[PDB]
């Protein structure tokens, strides 16, 4: 039995082992509770406020949309403390931690930049923070991995599996299993088990609440459409959920297409993976044709979540949101395209976002447009990862 | 089939508890998990859990975790995992036979078609790991369409309604679980509750067997004395493949002398 609803038509639920279930329920609970408190809801604004710094900017572009049609905003997420949207959910899951009494975070993290996020979090509210980080990653991601130790979290290999982002996943909820006493699980996406996806959605819909006062107040006007990179769901559905209602706000997001569909080299489980049960969820995911969970591929390290938010799963199945994938070629094209023409450095993941706005443009450049992409993150992260590549060119 | 109901019987006629080894499913390969299995058999296994290899067993240990992979080593997949159940079957007409599964592979290629390969092959159970009570319906459903039993956990805590969902819900045996955690034999649970193992009877549940961090014979004689009707063990079988891989024949002497005692420590 729960609060709220666990699926988004067929997507979702709670495939947990049955040990886990109470503190599933504990935090639909708390998370109910505190939606309803006054007091909760000006905590967390007042650290978005004046610990993380928003409302974030929406920037007008310009400069990229020059003799076309097309009227492009970024929502500036990148402006955020920690550059990245991750920010603001990490403050909320915290402050959520603190009401049910708990002393001790778990996070798991890909790229790291989760990590980093819940170390910040943790370091401001006096929370014991462990993060698990598959060995692979660890190894690839020194410098994540030294700024979650400077914040005081404690940073745990995972050397199980494919000792990438999904074994870091497992080994959180392991843990959890035997600590949720004592310990949160901070999952870092919008998805996972209920009430996660609600939660986290919940946590970063200021992203589309603040466009949708920006957006009026500069056009008088709605956005034609909003457009967001998919990797587990989380700022994606933030800039959306706002315009769920809004019928005539489209609502497109982008998965990495890595080195194309047709390579199988990707990470576009919503269009191109199969529907199965996984990390708690029933959702689309990357897996063999046996059922074996299989890695996401990007040059994004950020876009490598295997599966996808089940409301993701849910606005596609219903037609309210449509998704798209765009290659590494076309994201690292806009990358370079936002430095050059706009002297903004966007994370590789966001690129995938401004690169599809980019490709909106130019096939019909005398369409009339209004667009806003979701800057999600910096991409000073990613300067040597373009360098390299850029030089082998 | 009614093969768990028998052997409740048979075992309730001489006052003895059952002891349950778990093993992966091809681990360490095909050709030797065969053989360790009829081994765990001969030397006095009551009933096997046998666990099909996944890439995420998010409710398993260090020990059991490595199990999976050393399957994954060998090439192990779940088609010849259900060769090898029918095989085993056609050797031991009478022994219970229960699936460690996780969620996906039941669900990959049809919840129907899964519960009916089990009943083809002769299996008795199919514990879903990461499927709660609350998602059970579908899984529970095609279980009892293919005369296979559908096994649920009762956690320590386990309130009176998830008792009574258990106890209705659950065929063959109710899983009651030591302690919260994941699998391993390092972290050893309680003597349950006599308040759990008194609910489940009075609710009719199938019979008890303790699960999770039993790897000695005085934890089998305490299960058995608390009220459940035996005990499962994993990853104290499992350490022993690990210790031995180099020696076969040594593995299979030190899983017969393991089983063996822990089968002892079960008669009344
Ligand atoms: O002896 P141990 O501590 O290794 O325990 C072995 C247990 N093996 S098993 O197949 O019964 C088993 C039973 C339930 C499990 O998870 C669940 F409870 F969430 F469903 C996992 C494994
Ligand atoms: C982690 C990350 C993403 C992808 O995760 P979502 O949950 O899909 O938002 C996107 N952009 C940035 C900058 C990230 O750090
Ligand atoms: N791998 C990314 C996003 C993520 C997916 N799941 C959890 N986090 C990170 O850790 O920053
Ligand atoms: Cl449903
Ligand atoms: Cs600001
Ligand atoms: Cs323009
Ligand atoms: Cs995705
Ligand atoms: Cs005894």
């Amino acid at each position: 039995t729960t609060l709220l609803n666990p699926y988004f038509g067929e997507f979702g639920g709670m495939y947990v082992p049955q040990i886990l279930m109470p503190a599933l329920n504990q935090l639909e609970e708390a998370f109910v509770s505190a939606q309803k408190d006054p007091e909760f809801q000006a905590q967390f604004a007042d650290l978005l406020k004046n610990y993380a710094g928003r409302p974030t900017a929406l920037t007008k572009c310009q400069n990229i949309t020059a003799g076309t049609r097309t009227t492009l905003y970024l929502k500036r997420e990148d402006l955020l403390h920690g550059g990245a949207h991750k920010t603001n959910q990490v403050l909320g899951q915290a402050l959520l931690a603190k009401r049910m009494g708990k002393s001790e975070i778990i996070a798991e993290t890909g790229a790291g930049q989760h990590g980093v996020a819940s170390a910040l979090a943790s370091a401001l509210l006096g929370l014991k923070c462990r993060i698990y980080m598959g060995a692979k990653d660890v190894e690839r991601q020194s410098p994540n991995v030294f700024r979650m130790r400077l914040m005081g979290a404690e940073v745990i290999p995972v050397h199980s599996g494919s000792a990438t982002l999904k074994d870091a996943c497992n080994e959180a909820l392991r843990d959890w299993s035997g600590s949720y006493e004592t310990a949160h699980y901070m999952l870092g996406t919008a998805a996972g088990p209920h009430p996660y996806p609600t939660i986290v959605r919940e946590f970063q819909r200021m992203i589309g609440e603040e466009t949708k006062a920006q957006i009026l107040d500069k056009e008088g006007r709605l956005p034609d459409a909003v457009i967001a990179c998919v990797g587990g769901g989380s700022n994606a559905i933030g800039m959306f959920a706002d315009f769920i209602n809004d019928t005539s706000v489209g609502l497109i997001g982008v998965e990495p297409g890595g080195h194309g569909i047709e390579t199988g080299e990707h990470g576009a489980p919503l269009k191109h993976g199969r529907v199965g049960i996984y990390f708690g969820m029933k959702a689309p995911m990357m897996q063999t044709a046996d059922g074996q969970i299989e890695e996401s591929y990007s040059i994004s390290a950020g876009l490598d979540f295997p599966s996808v938010g089940p409301q993701h799963a849910y606005l596609n199945s219903i037609g309210r949101a449509d998704y798209v994938s765009i290659t590494d070629d076309e994201a690292l094209e806009a990358f370079k395209t936002l430095c050059r023409h706009e002297g903004i450095i966007p994370a590789l993941e966001s690129s995938h976002a401004l690169a599809h706005a980019l490709k909106m443009m130019r096939e019909q450049p005398e369409k009339e447009q209004l667009l806003v992409v979701n800057l999600s993150g910096r991409g000073d992260k990613d300067i040597f990862t373009v360098h390299d590549i850029l030089k082998a060119r | 089939m009614e093969r768990y109901e028998n052997l409740f019987a048979q075992l309730n006629d001489r006052r003895e508890g059952a002891f349950v080894p778990f093993v992966t499913l091809g681990d360490p390969g095909i050709e030797q998990s065969l053989k360790i299995i009829d081994t765990l058999i001969d030397a006095g296994a009551d009933a096997l859990e046998l666990g099909v290899p996944f890439s995420d067993p998010l409710a398993d240990g260090p020990t059991i975790q490595n199990a999976n992979l050393r399957a994954f080593a060998a090439g192990v997949t779940p088609a010849q995992c259900f060769e090898m159940l029918a095989l085993i079957r056609e050797k031991h007409p009478t022994i219970p036979i229960g699936l460690l599964m996780y969620a996906n592979l039941v669900f990959n290629n049809g919840i129907d078609a899964f519960y009916a390969r089990c009943e083809q092959v002769g299996v008795d159970s199919v514990l879903v790991a990461d499927v709660p009570v609350e998602e059970s319906a579908p899984f529970r459903q095609a279980a009892l369409r293919h005369n296979i039993a559908p096994i649920f956990i009762c956690p320590p805590n386990a309130d009176d309604d998830l008792l009574r969902q258990v106890a209705s819900y659950g065929r063959g045996y109710t899983y009651l679980l030591s302690r919260s955690g994941v699998t391993g034999a390092e972290n050893r649970g309680a003597l349950p509750l006599h308040h759990l193992i008194e609910k489940l009877k009075e609710y009719h549940a199938a019979p008890a067997l303790q699960g999770f961090g039993i790897s000695s014979p005085e934890q089998v004689s305490a299960a058995v004395r608390a009220g459940a009707a035996g005990a499962i063990s994993g990853s104290a079988i499992v350490k022993i493949i690990e210790k031995n891989l180099a020696s076969p024949k040594q593995m299979l002497a030190e899983l017969r002398s393991f089983v063996s005692a822990m089968k002892a420590a079960s008669r009344a």
